[PDB]
DNA sequence: ATCGATGTATATATCTGACACGTGCCTGGAGACTAGGGAGTAATCCCCTTGGCGGTTAAAACGCGGGGGACAGCGCGTACGTGCGTTTAAGCGGTGCTAGAGCTGTCTACGACCAATTGAGCGGCCTCGGCACCGGGATTCTGAT
DNA sequence: ATCAGAATCCCGGTGCCGAGGCCGCTCAATTGGTCGTAGACAGCTCTAGCACCGCTTAAACGCACGTACGCGCTGTCCCCCGCGTTTTAACCGCCAAGGGGATTACTCCCTAGTCTCCAGGCACGTGTCAGATATATACATCGAT
């Protein structure tokens, strides 16, 4: 009776946001899961090495903006980019 | 709790312990799960957008690996994304040569 | 035991690649290059097996296998 | 009756590609796997669903080699793929010598 | 002061310099072209990454440390210069 | 005029370009490329000399690397002399765009 | 002995090693065998390409090993080959090798 | 006011196992860039195989593994060899 | 087939900048203690792997004939190589300016850490739908007619 | 064209099981509150990047000509393809054994942290020799003759 972590209701979420009514199934469940793994392990491991070559100690918020930039192309970086700052921007705006 | 603060669906507490406990820095500014949360929502709402699209042309209301193959093959900046990415009963692109085309 | 490959076998893979017409030499180059393939990711399947003290490959062994390859492969709870 | 060699082909292509279940037989690559890890650790065992990974990123590989070496073939005026495409392939893809 | 079309500075001889060391025996008369945009899409790609790093570092100068850094995550990992 | 039958220039211009190490093109016209290019993402930035002379040795081992394969390629299709498809299916093997 | 280096019989620098273990994240601890292990596979590496690359450069009757000659030593060698394929190396220049078609009859 | 490297590592090495060979300026960047790539690829393999597990510490048998992954057929069981028997004399007296 | 001469490779004499080496300082490596938490080890549960089997049936294997695609040979035209002469702009050196990298002190915001606590998430459970499918019908393919 | 013989596509009833929804609980996320320090900001210094000029001269360009080679075309043959038949072994469901993964409790030793030396290493500066080139020389070899 343990608690395994995986981002199962949290894409399940994000689908229920984007199509109501659409479900999904546990195979392509565990598909979104390991899409999330990797794409944040490939961008946290990009944010230490930029932060390791700056010799910072800290992965601020300016550093996962330059691994969004260096990992996701062009148009996909961009508009990832907006998202992360809004987001960021907007948990500023409360306290 | 802290995701909903910034208008996400992914948890931005459980970024925080992974980016924590997964030794990338000494240091994790707490504006940066957020950040990663949110990019990581997005790739993951691009993703599912697409494939559902793809899973309602097959007439289907479920998402199966077959449809996120779809999207992320057609879709031209997340195959450079996921372009060695080997997708579990995935399937392929529907591609025949023009050369092997009858005439 | 190579030869559980079968010549059909191959040739649905090489239906699904858009292969139209295949050569007669074209099985025994597959089954040795499925053979090579399987070698290295098995390989270091076990490297991390034998390194975890286990003795049952299990699917995080091939993944993480694979993902040193350079192959990633989504799918088996990565 | 009899199709004009060349279009019972093109439509296996076609049900090959729209289907996504495993090509190789599962015995068959279960006794290789296992063959061939008898070779690194005497007496190992394999969870099942490690032995169908091996197989999605066997097959996965195989239909990429088959892809790019039909292209070269195609480059090459003919075909039928031969193992001289495959040869090429792989040393453009840098897998051997 | 801008500069503009200088992808003809990889002259002619210059490709067919690089050919030869390739190997090539017979080269012919569109392969300038095409590898003109081939060169120019590879320094595109990798110039992107280096003055990326550089914004990232604050500074206003790609030193050789960040062309390096960017060949490494293009997967062309270089060797001598630093790092 | 006195003249050696072609190909034997080829090949002793492919005997001294593999001999020597010293870079091919020619470095002026190669930074202002790389100042041009760099124009388009932080306009008025500097170039470490070393940094300019990197891109140069980087550039240069993709583009020996690049006619290798389409050597390759070339050869592959029976003939001696290079040409764009086969640079395209070269970078089309290799997994670039 | 003093330092640890001398104490493992090898060459690289243990303490510099296990520094760069530490200050660089890749974990919360550094077992004490650890830099030494890993200086010595790094010295053994080392050693391999510049014996290789010595040879090289006496085969050209040269007595320095400039880069063309690391070139010579990396790529002539299998096991190196594999280990450094997607390695540039500034100077290298290219293995002497013309394709076997396009030399004349 | 320094700068690290393993400028003169190497040059011991190379006195050591060719007695009387050189070292050009350039070939000692490239040796010193060398040590470093495969130096950042054992230790990020060995954390790899450190979070892999649930472990926390870099023994020396993660280094193993690692060397073990990285490295091809000869170079692997010879480094692996150099690496016991480094370990061992470590341990000894 | 010789010249021959172009080019390559072999031999010695010279110069010089790069390297191999000899110091002076300094800071990072090493050592001795302390403490505590990570890893080892043993015991136990129970899941999950392996093996064995019997049947059925879909798939593999085999034979064969025929046609269509691979491969060689030839011809022809273009287009690439080669050589010369003319033009251009790289490379080098030298100067001169200065924008920016880099180091350092100060100081404040920010993040780690700890204890309480409270809701979000995981797991077990169960009900409903959604996909596969079978079947019948209708249209559209491929190929001989 | 056409006509057929399948192949594929559509539409509807049907079953099965797997996904989506609910509920209970335990544990990790949140919240204060405190403290240490990372990093930001500024300010100085000086290295190194840029800009420019003038010469020399090697390389790039342009042009002309010929011939090698790319490419189309044709002919032959062998070797895949497609189909029908016989064989074989994969799938599946079931059951049993038991090996090993996973968890928990306890204990110990190995490593972090800290402070205190002190010698290994780096920057500086210097002397010299390895290699590049010059000049001279012996021989391979490309080739039109």
């Amino acid at each position: 009776r343990s608690r395994k972590e995986s981002y199962s209701i949290y894409v399940y979420k994000v689908l229920k946001q984007v199509h109501p009514d659409t479900g999904i199934s546990s195979k392509a469940m565990g598909i979104m899961n390991s899409f999330v793994n990797d794409i944040f392990e490939r961008i946290a491991g990009e944010a230490s090495r930029l932060a390791h070559y700056n010799k910072r100690s800290t992965i601020t918020s300016r550093e996962i903006q330059t691994a969004v930039r260096l990992l996701l192309p062009g148009e996909l970086a961009k508009h990832a980019v907006s998202e992360g700052t809004k987001a960021v921007t907007k948990y500023t705006s409360a306290k | 709790t802290r995701s909903s603060r910034a208008g996400l669906q992914f948890p931005v507490g459980r970024v925080h312990r992974l980016l924590r406990k997964g030794n990338y820095s000494e240091r994790v500014g707490a504006g940066a799960p957020v950040y990663l949360a949110a990019v990581l929502e997005y790739l993951t709402a691009e993703i599912l957008e697409l494939a559902g699209n793809a899973a309602r042309d097959n007439k289907k209301t479920r998402i199966i690996p077959r449809h996120l193959q779809l999207a992320i093959r057609n879709d031209e900046e997340l195959n450079k994304l996921l372009g060695r990415v080997t997708i579990a009963q995935g399937g392929v692109l529907p591609n025949i040569q023009a050369v092997l085309l009858p005439k | 035991n190579i030869q559980g490959i079968t010549k059909p076998a191959i040739r649905r893979l090489a239906r699904r690649g858009g292969v139209k017409r295949i050569s007669g030499l074209i099985y025994e180059e597959t089954r040795g290059v499925l053979k090579v393939f399987l070698e290295n990711v098995i390989r270091d399947a076990v490297t991390y097996t034998e390194h975890a003290k286990r003795k049952t490959v299990t699917a995080m062994d091939v993944v993480y296998a694979l993902k040193r390859q350079g192959r990633t492969l989504y799918g088996f709870g990565g | 009756h009899r199709y004009r060699p060349g279009t019972v082909a093109l439509r296996e292509i076609r049900r090959y590609q729209k289907s996504t279940e495993l090509l190789i037989r599962k015995l068959p690559f279960q006794r290789l796997v296992r063959e061939i890890a008898q070779d690194f650790k005497t007496d190992l065992r394999f969870q099942s669903s490690a032995v169908m990974a091996l197989q999605e990123a066997c097959e996965a590989y195989l239909v990429g080699l088959f892809e790019d070496t039909n292209l070269c073939a195609i480059h090459a005026k003919r075909v039928t793929i031969m193992p001289k495409d495959i040869q090429l392939a792989r040393r453009i893809r840098g897998e051997r010598a």
